[PDB]
């Protein structure tokens, strides 16, 4: 994008070099960060990092534990009955 | 080059870009070396240009077709054109293979999670061995143990059964994900950000000592870019380099653990060529870009300003960059990391 | 107690064929469980603009009128003249 | 257009995200480059893990 | 006989270590013979005509001079456009 003014206009070159002077002080960058990023809605949906996971998940191992577990507390249950007949 | 002459000595980007401008201008041309060799300087005493720049004030030059940086200073003394080449300042690291071996990467299959949590159930079982049925009797379940999971009572037999399934899911999952990465390997990192390079030490970064790259992170006025400065300015053993040259070769030697921040011009063609380590990570940093200059006044100054606009949109300039960039390019990375 | 560890005279090809059935299961088991790790491993899609163009599931379209379109329209490189090619006959209208 | 306001004299200057394009730059006098852009690809991020 | 059925509470313990090193070195001989098997899946074999021009390992050229070679300089088509490319300047003369 840029800055336009007509041919010939007397303050056409005073905004062109005054353009080269914001960006190398970086008032550019800075703006360009304040309506996108500062007062976005989702700055936080800018910073997590989604990469490919080497390890496999602990949460399917769960629904293994999860039945092994369930099956502890039902052995116990019949230990009770067993030792009373 | 010996057994040539004229303008067909020289080969590259900018001699195909000096082609096109003359053929939709009309002018015969001569491409001449600029006598110092440093373009863009001036003094701080004398005040004399120097380079190509100086060469187009002081009536020594023409035009001038090179990647030449557009600032505010050199805008005051000659007219520079529309942008022809985008750039900015990006990250280089050498590609990690990874190729990875070790410990760490033995209980991979299974997760640093699963292993940690089999022993729950591993000293969870051998314990209601003891209740179904203490130093023989721990020494019983794990004689029980072994021999998946004396036992009499109706109480032991489920215990050993659900044991039975509960390994077997682990050992087939432990068979299944160790299976897929000796077939794909990615693998993975490391993050391609600029904000994750900085808020780690294990792995050094640093810029040209002087040039544009040094004072883009000195006054700049950002959260993230300024931790960046902090660190290079109180960081030893020295993480800047002497020329373009020595901080390629400092990265290469090592072994991933230093980084170099420049353009991504260079950046871009280092990835293609050998011997095919680097590889830009992450988007640019800034926004800047080339152009041509031409003095100021000059009867060529506007009428090939109006010809690179022609160039990019008929797709003449990407078609230039996929030329001397990814055609021609060396690149034997995209040959030996897919065979 | 004779399930939890695999299964005479004819009791014998009672837990020897029970386990040669249970020896597949926990063979299918195993080698299905494989195939669906190594299909997501291989993913993808990559950011890049020819693995957009390499596959068709994910459809991809522009603005009907604008700058964007009339870019692959004249583009000569073979990248982008395939995404053109593509979404020039792409229907329903992407 | 914006372009427009700017040969026929109805504003002085027109500061907007205004593409530098030759058929512009042909009428009106474009300043340097103050954002770079180019066309990209968007995507809706997976939102696949289940 | 105490080997082959997995592996005192000295020996209990051989027993129950024993299996843990054994149950990983078949998973490791099962999951990477899985790796030799899905390779060769992934066999060309044997492809097109296009496919031979996306890899660089067997390199392929024409006669020096001839309808054949022409053919590749002034095909428009992206396929032999990338085909010629590569032949161009492939070191050493193809
Ligand atoms: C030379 N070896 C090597 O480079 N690796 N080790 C295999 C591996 C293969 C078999 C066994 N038993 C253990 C590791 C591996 C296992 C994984 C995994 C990634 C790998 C690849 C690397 C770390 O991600 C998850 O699991």
């Amino acid at each position: 994008y840029g800055i336009a003014t007509p041919k010939g206009s007397s303050l056409g070159t005073p905004v062109n070099l005054a353009v080269l002077k914001l960006s190398e002080q970086g008032v550019l960058d800075k703006l360009k960060n304040k309506w996108w990023y500062d007062k976005g809605e989702c700055g936080a949906k800018d910073s997590g990092s989604k990469e490919k996971t080497s390890a496999l998940s602990l949460s399917n191992v769960a629904g293994v534990f999860y039945i092994l577990v369930g099956g502890l507390g039902l052995a116990m249950l019949v230990a009770l009955i067993e030792f009373c007949y | 080059h010996e057994m040539l002459e004229g303008n067909e000595r020289y080969e590259g980007y900018c001699v195909d870009l000096a082609a096109e401008i003359a053929k939709h201008c009309g002018f015969k041309y001569k491409l001449t070396i600029v006598g110092d060799g440093k373009y863009g300087a001036r003094d701080a005493d004398t005040k004399i240009w120097n380079g190509m720049v100086g060469e187009l004030v002081y009536g020594k030059a023409d035009i001038a077709i090179a990647p030449l940086t557009i600032t505010l200073v050199r805008e005051e003394v000659i007219d520079f054109s529309k942008p022809f080449m985008s750039l900015g300042i990006s990250i280089m690291i050498k590609k990690p293979q990874k190729s990875k071996p070790g410990v760490f990467s033995f209980l991979d299959p299974l997760a640093y999670e699963i292993w940690m949590c089999i022993v729950f159930a591993y000293i969870g079982v051998s314990v209601v061995l003891f209740l179904v049925s203490i130093f023989n009797s721990l020494w019983f379940s794990l004689g029980a143990f072994m021999q998946q999971g004396s036992p009499r009572s109706l109480s032991g037999r489920i215990v050993g059964g659900v044991w039975w399934f509960f390994t077997l899911i682990i050992i087939s999952s432990y068979t299944a994900n160790l299976a897929a990465f000796l077939t794909v390997e990615r693998m993975v990192s490391p993050i391609e950000s600029a904000e994750d390079l900085s808020k780690q030490t294990e792995i050094a970064y640093g810029t040209l000592d002087s040039g544009s790259t040094k004072e883009f992170f000195r006054r700049s006025k950002i959260a993230v870019f300024d931790k960046m400065w902090t660190y290079m300015r109180s960081a030893e053993p020295s993480v800047f380099v002497r020329t373009t040259a020595e901080g390629v070769a400092r990265v290469r030697k090592s072994k991933g653990k230093y980084a170099y921040l420049l353009e991504s011009t260079m950046n871009e063609y280092i990835e293609q060529r050998k011997p095919c380590d680097t590889m830009k990570v992450g988007g640019n940093l800034d926004s800047k870009g080339y152009g041509i200059a031409t003095p100021k006044g000059s009867s060529l100054g506007t009428p090939v300003n109006l010809a690179v606009l022609k160039l990019s949109e008929q797709g003449v300039l990407d078609k230039l960059k996929n030329k001397w960039w990814y055609d021609k390019g060396e690149c034997g990375a995209k040959d030996s990391g897919s065979k």
